[PDB]
Order: C-alpha cells, then sequence, then structure tokens
C-alpha cells in the first residue's frame, strides 16, 4: 500500500458518506480530527481505529482548504461493523491505458506518462482530468505531459515538458466523447 | 442384499497400468456377473466392461476385465493409461438388488506444473444499476488443483463476501472461478481491487479500477 | 444410435409428488426391458426401479420402499417412473438406463431432481467485458454471470451454440442457499469487433432463457 505514505489530500468524495454528510470538498488536506495528528493516510487509519476503541461517537475536524483551517463537525465511524468516512486518496492523473488507434495513440501518449495541466488548467486526481475532458464538447484539448521517472535531486528541476494537442473523437454506437486513456490499476 | 467395496482415491502416471478392485462384501463373486462403467465429469456414464470380461467395441483396446475368484475381486486392468482415461469408475452387479461400488476417481499424474492464468471483470453497467457489484475472477489453465484464492482491496486483505469455487479439471487442467460481492457504493469506494491465487509457491494477481477511462 | 431423454425435473416441495419420463429411441423398445438409476454426489449411484419387457415385474431397491411406481408405455415407447411422498434425502440426478440382461448398456443424460422447501429463484444475467485497455491482442476473453439461482442445473451456449471451441463453464458456488457461477468464450479481436457475441443462459426449474450481448464498455 503506496498510499499511506503520502498526506491525507481527498480525491473521492462518496456518495450518501459521512464526509458528504457534512460537504467535505475533493482536495481538503486533513491535519487534525478531534485530538489526532494526521499527518499520513496511516494516521487517520490508526485514528479511526483509536475512535471506535475508545467508544467515541461524536468528534470534530481541522482540514485545510485554500490555505485556512476549517472546524467542521463529523460522526465518528465503527471499525467493527463496517463503517469508514467515505474517503480515497489521490488518484493520481498518470496514464494508465492507451486505447489502440485512439487520439491519443494519434498523437503519441504513452502509458506512464502524468498528466499536469489541461488548457492550461493544473490537475491533482484523475477524476478531475475526466471531468475537465467530460465537458470538452469534442474540441481541440491540450495537455501538458511529465515522461517517464527522474533521479533523485532532480524531480523539482523546470523541465520542458512536451504539451500535445488532441481531438476528441465520438463514440460510434453510443454518441460520447473519448481520447482513449485508462487509469492505471 | 451386498455392497461392492471400491477404493475412493486412486493416482497412477500416464502410461503405466492400473489394477481397479471392486470386492464382493458377502457372497461368491463368480456366481454373478460384473460390469464395469466410466463416467467423466458430469457426463453420463459409460460400458466399459460387461459380462465380466467382455468389451464393448469402440472403447479403446487396453480395457480389461478379471475376476479373481480366490480374493473375491473384480479387476478393471488400464494397459498404458491416458489422460482421456481420467474419470470416475464403478463397478456393478446384482443377485436379486442390483448395487454399485462406491467409486474410484482415478487421477492421472504426469502433466508439468503450469502457472494459472487470471481473468477479471468488473461489475456490468446493468448491474449496477440495483447497487450491485460482482467481481469475477476466473483462473484457468493450471496443474495440479491446489490454489488458495483470496481478494485485496488496495492492497489491504479482504475476507467479505468472498466466493471461491472448488478447483475441478476440464481440458487436462483444472479451473476455478472467485467472486467478491460489493455494494455499488463499496464498488466506487476504493481505487484497486487485486485478485491474488497461490499456486504451487507461485503468486499471481491482476486488478480491477472503478475508476475509468475518459 | 441409441437416445434416451428424461424429462419431468426440478424442484418438488417435500412430501408431495413428481413423475419423471424417459422417450426410448433407435432400438426395439418391447424386445428390452429398462430401469432407472440415481445419483447422489455424496452416496453414488443407486438403483431406484426395473421394468421387464413385457412389463409384468416391476422391481425396486430397497433404498426406497414402496413410494416409486414405475410403469412404461410400448406404445409410446416411454417411461413412467412416479414418485410420491419424497424427502430431501431424494434429491439426486435421476438416469434412465435400459438394460441388456446382465448389465446397464445405454443411459441417459438424466434430470436433476431436487427435493427442497425454498423455492424455485429466477437467475439474474450480467455481461462481462475487459474494463482495460482494448489492446492490439489478438486475442479476448468475455463471459456472461449467472447469480442468485436455485435449484441446479443450468446450461450456457454462446450464439445459441456454435462458439464452442474456446469456452469454458466454471461451476457453482452456493451462498445463501442461491447458486452462482459464470462461462466464458475466448474469441480473437477480429471476431468481437467486427460480429456479435452473446451468450444463451437457460435454468429449466424457473423455466427462463435469457440472452445478453457482450457489449464493449464505453465511459
Amino acid at each position: 500500500p503506496k498510499y499511506l505514505k503520502e498526506p491525507v489530500v481527498v480525491g473521492y468524495v462518496q456518495r450518501d458518506s459521512i464526509a458528504q454528510k457534512i460537504g467535505i470538498k475533493p482536495g481538503d488536506k486533513i491535519i487534525k480530527i478531534n485530538g489526532y495528528e494526521v499527518r499520513t493516510w496511516e494516521d487517520l487509519r490508526d485514528a479511526l481505529i483509536r475512535l471506535s476503541l475508545d467508544g467515541v461517537k461524536e468528534t470534530t475536524l481541522f482540514l485545510e482548504r485554500n490555505g485556512e483551517v476549517l472546524h467542521l463537525t463529523i460522526k465518528v465511524p465503527n471499525v467493527q461493523k463496517g463503517e469508514e468516512l467515505g474517503i480515497a486518496p489521490l488518484v493520481k492523473p498518470v496514464v494508465g491505458g492507451v486505447k489502440k488507434g485512439s487520439p491519443a495513440d494519434q498523437v503519441g501518449i504513452k502509458p506512464g506518462d502524468l498528466i499536469l495541466e489541461v488548457n492550461g488548467k493544473k490537475i491533482n486526481t484523475w477524476y478531475e482530468l475526466v471531468e475537465e475532458v467530460r465537458k470538452s464538447q469534442g474540441k481541440a484539448i491540450k495537455l501538458k505531459i511529465l515522461r517517464g521517472v527522474a533521479m533523485p535531486g532532480a524531480e523539482d528541476d523546470v523541465v520542458k515538458m512536451i504539451e500535445k494537442e488532441l481531438i476528441p473523437a465520438k463514440d460510434p454506437k453510443t454518441g460520447t466523447y473519448f481520447i482513449g486513456l485508462f487509469p492505471k490499476t | 442384499q451386498f455392497v461392492l467395496t471400491q477404493p475412493n482415491s486412486v493416482s497412477t502416471n500416464l502410461g503405466s497400468t492400473v489394477k481397479l478392485s471392486c470386492k464382493r462384501s458377502t457372497g461368491n463373486i463368480g456366481s454373478n456377473y460384473v460390469n464395469w462403467y466410466q463416467q467423466h465429469e458430469g457426463r453420463s456414464p459409460t460400458t466399459m466392461i460387461y459380462r465380466d470380461d467382455k468389451r464393448p467395441d469402440g472403447v479403446p483396446d487396453r480395457f480389461s476385465g478379471s475376476i479373481d475368484r480366490s480374493s473375491n475381486s473384480a479387476l478393471l486392468t488400464i494397459n498404458n493409461v491416458q489422460t482421456e482415461d481420467e474419470a470416475d469408475y464403478f463397478c456393478h452387479s446384482y443377485s436379486s438388488g442390483i448395487v454399485f461400488g462406491g467409486g474410484t476417481k482415478l487421477t492421472v499424474l504426469g502433466q508439468p506444473k503450469s502457472t494459472p492464468t487470471l481473468t477479471v471483470f468488473p461489475p456490468s453497467t446493468e448491474e449496477l444499476q440495483g447497487n450491485k457489484a460482482t467481481l469475477v475472477c476466473l483462473i484457468s489453465d493450471f496443474y495440479p488443483s491446489d490454489v488458495e484464492v483470496a481478494w485485496k482491496a488496495n492492497g489491504a486483505p479482504i475476507s467479505q463476501g468472498v466466493d471461491t469455487a472448488n478447483p475441478t479439471k476440464q481440458g487436462n487442467k483444472y479451473i476455478a472461478s472467485s467472486f467478491l460481492r460489493l455494494t455499488a457504493e463499496q464498488w466506487r469506494s476504493r481505487n484497486s481491487f487485486t485478485c491474488q491465487v497461490t499456486h504451487e509457491g507461485n503468486t499471481v494477481e491482476k486488478s480491477l479500477s472503478p475508476a475509468e477511462c475518459v | 444410435e441409441v437416445q434416451l431423454v428424461e424429462s419431468g425435473g426440478g424442484l418438488v416441495q417435500p412430501g408431495r409428488s413428481l413423475k419423471l419420463s424417459c422417450a426410448a429411441s433407435g432400438f426395439t423398445f418391447s424386445n428390452y426391458g429398462m430401469a432407472w438409476v440415481r445419483q447422489t454426489p455424496t452416496k453414488g449411484l443407486e438403483w431406484i426401479a426395473s421394468i421387464s419387457a413385457g412389463g409384468d415385474k416391476t422391481y425396486y431397491g430397497d433404498s426406497v420402499k414402496g413410494r416409486f411406481s414405475i410403469s412404461r408405455d410400448n406404445a409410446k415407447t416411454t417411461h413412467y417412473l412416479q414418485m410420491d411422498s419424497l424427502r430431501s434425502e431424494d434429491t439426486a440426478t435421476y438416469y434412465c438406463a435400459k438394460t441388456s440382461r446382465v448389465y446397464f448398456d445405454y443411459w441417459g443424460q438424466g434430470v436433476m431432481v431436487t427435493v427442497s422447501s425454498a423455492e424455485t429463484t429466477a437467475p439474474s444475467v450480467y455481461p462481462l467485458a475487459p474494463g482495460t485497455a482494448l489492446k492490439s491482442n489478438s486475442m479476448v476473453t468475455l463471459g456472461c454471470l449467472v447469480k442468485g439461482y436455485f435449484p441446479e442445473p443450468v446450461t450456457v451456449t454462446w450464439n445459441s451454440g456454435a462458439l464452442s471451441s474456446g469456452v469454458h463453464t466454471f461451476p457453482a458456488v452456493l451462498q445463501s442457499g442461491l447458486y452462482t457461477l459464470t462461462s466464458s468464450v475466448t474469441v480473437p479481436s477480429s471476431t468481437w469487433s467486427s460480429q456479435a457475441v452473446t451468450c444463451n443462459v437457460a435454468h429449466p426449474a424457473s423455466s427462463t432463457k435469457v440472452d445478453k450481448k457482450i457489449v464493449p464498455r464505453e465511459c
């Protein structure tokens, strides 16, 4: 599990969840719940366990959104009855699969490529990429791509990122738009 | 008014000779005729040897029936046993009633080791409209049968609603299916579901993503 | 060729009646006496009934005493096995076999007879198509999901039974008294993209025959 070492930044907000109950935005950095120091995901997993093995039924939540700290109220889920908060970590927007003959294949997008920008808008999740193409109305959308792994002390370097121009084509049967990019499993 | 005695599990090497025993419990074995039957996986039984030692042509000329009067047993002798001889075998006799044996599952060893091929399927959109989501993990092309199957949710062990079938043979290699029942809510909950199969030490895994293409 | 086709199987509530049939063909039906054999997956093969060539003599296995009755119709060339006062211990696959003096020479394909209190449950049929990158791989595996049916069995055919090569039918899993299995075909990418691939699921107990075409997963 890779996600336990990264910070808790909410990617997907589950439907009919306790986090959605109190309206968590997809991109909140939880630093404090009740209590407990939340720095990585491992912290929150250990925190949710030690809030139900305590039997605490009500708690408060602290998160970072746009640089400010919020103080929201939230309900503790049970880790013995099969409950969770309802948040998934950053689904990092890296290309898993390229459909053969797709408008992305026609340009030269390979698997392992990380998409950074979409028409000059920075993305953080794969869902964010999906959303910014779902309403592309089939017009020319441009990506900024990071390709390959970088060596230590060079990942923070300002490199010449390859920008590609795509044309989202239609679906033969249904009639939707697809650029032909599958997520990394 | 008698039962026949058959070994349940019998194993032989490929291209060997196997004698299958059918011992009569009580009474003279010669006094009544003994009939052998072959039954493949789920298929109908076939006449192998009737009238003690007589054989219906068409069935390979390597099966032969035998009655050992001293031991009070019946013998099905399969010379140069092939893979197509791997099946259940039932001996059969009568007096005033008709009684069969307990069954013999002749398992042919000699096939080289093969590592499973995993095929994974997400839930259909037709199913998702019902708040139900079943993951399908089909494991094929492996020998032998003994496998250990488990599911992982984001690399976290999950044993909640896991349905794993008993591996049973097909072509010349075993196949087994695996299932994980989840809610449509639980499906979008994670980002990667893994199917973990352990076979003869080796462990092959394949995964399904709820997040889809764009 | 000798043909023995059973009929009249499925679910029947304990203590109630069920009549099984076996239509013979390919031989002189009157010249040969015939019988019935059942198979419990645990207990094995059990002789149930016999009948003489004329139909004079009716023999029965002492496994079941005076509950069943055999009868033959040498006009229609058929078996009849009335089964009254049933129990869950009678749940087996029931074969009809022709005799040749000293043995059974030919067997039917049998019918699964289930004696259960529970009601027959119609299965759900769902297509299964890869959600991963539809690669240039000259092979692809598609499957049909059969969820929640009672009782055994079911049979799946692909393109009405056209596609036979590269088909695997996986065993049923029993969970909460409902069966679930998957059948899968393996055809090239040239096949799936051009022509249609459909599975034909049939369940006798619920008398259902649903067909579902496997369509590529869109987003």
